[PDB]
């Protein structure tokens, strides 16, 4: 039981591992989809201007 | 000079006529001119939130 109580920790070390860079990397790819939001309205403002 | 008179008088009245048919015409072409704009604008702003 010690055994597999070492390999489950294990695994939950690896999952909690996993589950940070996840967070971390949907957090900067969040941040860059909103500010590609506003971009993409910034551009439909100027071809309303343009057109 | 009796007949001469007379067109005289005959084509300044139609004169005076056709220049208040210009005047109106040309204020009805700047009235299209101006509907014709606002058809544009607001034509451009439908079709693009549409987008």
């Amino acid at each position: 039981i010690q055994a597999e109580e070492r390999e489950v920790s294990a695994r939950l070390a690896a999952a909690e591992t996993a589950l940070g860079e996840s967070d971390a990397r949907r957090q900067t790819q969040d941040a860059a989809l909103e500010d590609n939001a506003l971009e993409i309205d910034r551009l439909r403002n100027a071809l309303l201007q343009s057109d | 000079l009796a007949d001469s008179s007379a067109q005289q008088k005959a084509v300044e009245r139609r004169a005076g006529d056709l220049n208040v048919a210009l005047e109106r015409a040309l204020d009805r072409i700047r009235a299209l001119e101006e509907e014709a704009d606002g058809l544009r604008q607001r034509h451009a702003g439908v079709d693009t939130a549409r987008a």
